[PDB]
């Protein structure tokens, strides 16, 4: 039965990513006074299937990989880590309940970075390596601020247990207590997934299937990060007898956050590498440090230290 | 065993998909692109490495800052608060040093 | 006569500085832009349902060239060849011989649409309204040879589209 | 009689030709106060 | 008349030799850079052939301009501004050889 | 037979996927690129048909030659074309791309992109109206729909 749970966590997420592609297309189009995919299936519901079938039939070209071995491991690592990050998330009950689930999430995101380095290095392409290293630099800065914000917000949770966040936000959403950290956290999540305006347009050598899987892993990471934001700040009511209510509310929150991800994508011009790092090092980092000081001092000075257990 | 099972299932699923995406789709015959990778022949700028070493050190300081949630339960709250503020001040000082001096060039 | 874009000094009033810092810290202008795109989301999309819905077009539209006929059924083209001369891309090739009756009827009226620029000089030059660019813009082919239109192809195009071509000319000849 | 496409008697109506970007939002003091108030309620 | 670069033919020949040295030394690299299928000898043979094509010139001004044009082609070749086809264009390959015998030309066509 | 029925149905499925999710690359060279943009503009919205402008030629299926292919640009077009993965289709937009159009007798204009790359659909016009280009793409979709790659392999 546990294997059934694993499958019921993996397969639906992949299907959700597939339909998220269509949702993004339509949302961006209608924000551009356009109709997204509307011919391929009713309201484009068959568009993701068409895309997948076309991709898995397109001639895969070989990118002269210096190390097929590594070139193949990078997609596997990305997808596997993306799937694993969903496991600790409490939709009211988590699949695997870890006392330190938050740190597990952070570590999984940290390993995911290697997929980028491995892809570029094995690609045997100067432009590929340059772009990969730029991605390394971008994810480098997000991790620091992300970790600091997560620690600061969990200073009121009482532990790194993800399930406890529901109890902490039972009465009031965490955002009302830590809204600046929420802003920086959302922007940091955008930076992590390289979603605009933190893209670096112009791992492209990947052909068809490989590319498709990398794309799936990236979008699954988008959905997972939005879910993490939901659980952290947008707490949801959980009735122990009827968990479906929490599941519905949480899903709606995650969908809203992904829609905001697309909404930002088609609202702002893309940053520049210098500007992105002069944000994530000279604007966010000092403020994150100050807010971490504040969120350490506040529970002590207000006698609001959360329970350890 | 449950977490190990999850890891195994995820890894195997990803590897199976990589199989059906790297070897299955290339079975279909698509002629032959007799096209050689014409190559005929180094930007090791500090601008990149600096971003890396500084991240390593800040990540190290972040590691020292991780046990803070459990450290708030100590009876010696004043001492713990002072030490935590000290570590945060040192992080800020390191950032300030790099910013004030020739650093944060990214 | 001249307007100074930008060239606006910022007031250093503490209230003004406070609002500027509020814009910087609270990301107000980004939220304003985001709201603008959200407003665009709830508008009505401007996409037409091709090919079930066609875009607006005027009677003066220039498209597929077509050779017309008099109401009696005789080809209007009297082989003056001035449309061949005026053609800025030298796309029209006209060869004429006295017909069995004795009129100036072309034995070759070839226009390669792959070289024509669809300027419309040909229809403006023709003194008998024989060569008139039709309303059909959807005549894409799969082979290059098809684009090169013979005299027979032009006559058939004229016979097919004559109703619309005549209606458009009747609706525009006064302007010309 | 001549029937060219001509301006209507009296001409067309006025056409906006200047930037209309309006002013929206509270004052900086007020916005900061609202944020701090939300923070205070959250803290309590 | 103002000389372009060389006042005398001897000065012009000096420029010609300088250009020939540069082309002669560049040919090996060019074959490597564009991955040409010609041999280093073939490229150097072509260079000599091209120089010998304009071997009837007697005006230093014309020789100067020829050297300038030769330099420009070398600059593009060295800077990889030319492409592989551009370098191969010197070696006319697809073009069918046109015969010189009168009887052959008589058969081929009305060629004068 | 049953074998033919299975192969035919599978071939139709493959044909549907490619024609539904055609990914074109904008090889915008001249005036015709502007009308191509108007095709992707809200009024016509090629994306509505699943045709999304793929900047990467390595992930493209249709090369829309839009403009005058000059001799200087000619090698680049072919080199980009052979770096496209298969199946790859070429759509020639505009008289200049079709047979040189206004510049057919120019000293530095290729007399049609057909010489450099094999073309599947020729869109006439100067510039062809965005609907005509959209019509050509739909004609290409129908052309893909008629393709029977698997059937011929089975009947070989
Ligand atoms: C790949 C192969 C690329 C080959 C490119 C070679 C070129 O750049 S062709 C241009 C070369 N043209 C010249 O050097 C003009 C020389 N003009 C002359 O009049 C000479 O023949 C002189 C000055 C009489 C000297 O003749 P000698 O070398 O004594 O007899
Ligand atoms: S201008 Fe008119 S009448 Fe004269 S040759 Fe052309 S089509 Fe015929
Ligand atoms: S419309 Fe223009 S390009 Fe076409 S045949 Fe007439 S003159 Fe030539
Ligand atoms: S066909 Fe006409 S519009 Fe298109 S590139 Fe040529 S001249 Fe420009």
């Amino acid at each position: 039965m546990f294997m059934i749970n694993i499958l019921s966590l993996i397969i639906p997420i992949l299907l959700a990513v597939a339909f998220l592609t269509l949702v993004e297309r339509k949302v961006l189009g209608y924000m551009q006074l356009r109709k997204g995919p509307n011919v391929v299936g009713p309201y484009g519901l068959l568009q993701p299937i068409a895309d997948a079938l076309k991709l898995f039939t397109k001639e895969p070209l070989r990118p002269a990989t210096s190390s097929i071995s590594m070139f193949i491991i990078a997609p596997i690592l990305a997808l596997s880590l993306a799937l694993t990050m969903w496991v600790p998330l409490p939709m009211p009950y988590p699949l695997i309940n870890m006392n330190l689930g938050v740190l597990f999430m952070l570590a999984m995101s940290s390993l995911a970075v290697y997929s980028i380095l491995w892809s570029g290095w094995a690609s045997n392409s100067k432009y590929a390596l340059i772009g990969a290293l730029r991605a390394v630099a971008q994810t480098i800065s997000y991790e620091v601020t992300l970790a600091i914000i997560l620690l600061s917000v969990l200073l009121m949770n009482g532990s790194y247990t993800l399930s406890t966040l529901i109890t902490t936000q039972e009465h009031i959403w965490m955002i009302f207590t830590s809204w600046p950290l929420a802003m920086m956290w959302f922007i940091s999540t955008l930076a992590e997934t390289n979603r605009a305006p933190f893209d670096l347009t112009e791992n492209v050598e990947y052909a068809a299937g490989p590319f498709a899987m990398f794309f799936m892993a990236e979008y699954a990471n988008i959905i997972m990060m939005n879910a993490f934001t939901a659980i952290l700040f947008l707490g949801a009511s959980h009735d122990p007898h009827t968990p479906e209510l929490y599941t519905i509310n949480f899903v709606l929150k995650t969908l809203a956050l992904t829609i905001t991800f697309l909404w930002i994508r088609a609202s702002y011009p893309r940053f520049r590498y210098d500007q992105l790092m002069h944000l994530l090092w000279k604007s966010f980092l000092p403020l994150t440090l100050a807010l971490c000081m504040w969120h350490i001092s506040l529970p002590i000075m207000t006698a609001s230290i959360p329970p350890q257990s | 065993m449950n977490i190990m099972l999850t890891l195994l299932t995820n890894v195997t699923l990803a590897s199976l998909l990589v199989l059906i995406a790297f070897w299955l789709p290339q079975l279909n015959a698509y002629s032959e692109k007799t096209s050689p990778y014409e190559c005929g022949f180094l930007p090791f700028s500090m601008k990149f490495f600096l971003v890396a070493i500084t991240f390593l050190l800040f990540d190290l300081e972040i590691a020292l800052l991780l046990p803070l949630p459990w450290a708030s339960q100590t009876n010696n709250l004043k001492t713990m608060l002072t030490m935590a503020l000290f570590l945060l001040i040192l992080l800020a000082a390191s950032l300030a040093y790099e910013w004030t001096q020739k650093g944060l060039e990214w | 006569t001249y307007k100074f874009v930008n060239m606006r000094e910022p007031s250093m009033d503490m209230k003004s500085v406070t609002d500027r810092a509020a814009q910087t810290l609270l990301w107000t202008e980004l939220v304003r832009g985001l709201g603008m795109t959200l407003s665009y989301l709830f508008r009505e999309p401007a996409t037409i349902n091709y090919p079930f819905e066609k875009g607006p077009l005027s009677p003066r539209f220039r498209g597929e060239h077509a050779l017309r006929r008099y109401p009696s059924g005789e080809e209007r083209c009297i082989a003056c060849k001035l449309c061949e001369a005026v053609c800025p891309a030298q796309a029209i090739t006209i060869e004429a011989e006295p017909r069995a009756d004795g009129s100036r009827r072309t034995t070759r009226y070839d226009i390669d649409m792959t070289k024509c620029i669809y300027c419309g000089f040909c229809q403006e030059a023709c003194p008998v309204d024989a060569i008139v660019e039709g309303p059909n813009f959807e005549f894409s082919t799969e082979t290059h040879e098809e684009l090169l239109y013979n005299k027979e192809k032009l006559l058939n195009n004229g016979d097919k589209w004559e109703a619309e071509i005549a209606a458009n000319i009747q609706a525009d000849y006064l302007y010309r | 009689k001549v029937k060219q496409d001509m301006p209507p008697p009296g001409g067309y109506g006025p056409i906006d030709y200047k930037r209309n970007l309006p002013r929206r939002g509270l004052s900086g003091y007020s916005m900061f106060a609202v944020g701090i108030g939300t923070l205070l309620f959250g803290y309590w | 008349v103002k000389p372009i670069f060389s006042r005398d033919m001897n000065e012009a020949k000096r420029r010609v030799r300088e250009l020939y040295r540069a082309w002669y030394r560049e040919v090996p690299n060019t074959v490597h850079l564009f991955q040409l299928d010609i041999s280093v000898k073939q490229g150097r043979d072509k260079v000599r052939e091209m120089f010998m094509k304009n071997a009837h010139v007697t005006d230093p001004r014309v020789v100067d301009l020829l050297v300038i044009k030769g330099k420009m082609e070398l600059e593009e070749t060295i800077n990889v501004w030319k492409q592989r086809t551009h370098i191969m264009r010197f070696f006319h390959e697809t073009e069918a050889p046109r015969p010189t015998d009168f009887l052959s030309k008589f058969y081929v066509g009305h060629d004068p | 037979s049953r074998g033919e029925y299975v192969v035919a149905k599978l071939d139709d499925l493959v044909n549907w996927a490619r024609r539904s999710s055609l990914w074109p690359m904008t090889f915008g060279l001249a005036c015709c690129a502007v009308e191509m943009m108007h095709m992707a503009a809200p009024r016509y919205d090629m994306d509505r048909f699943g045709v999304v402008f793929r900047a990467s030629p390595r992930q493209s299926d249709v090369m829309i030659v839009a403009g005058t292919l000059t001799n200087k640009m000619a090698p680049a077009l072919r080199k980009v074309y052979d770096q496209m993965p298969e199946p790859r289709y070429v759509v020639s937009m505009g008289s200049c791309a079709n047979g040189g159009g206004y510049y057919h007798y120019s000293y530095s204009v290729v007399r049609g992109c057909d010489r450099i790359v094999p073309v599947d659909i020729y869109v006439p016009g100067c510039p062809p109206t965005a609907e005509a280009l959209l019509y050509g793409i739909l004609q290409l979709q129908r052309k893909i729909k008629r393709e029977k790659r698997l059937r011929i392999w089975y009947r070989r």
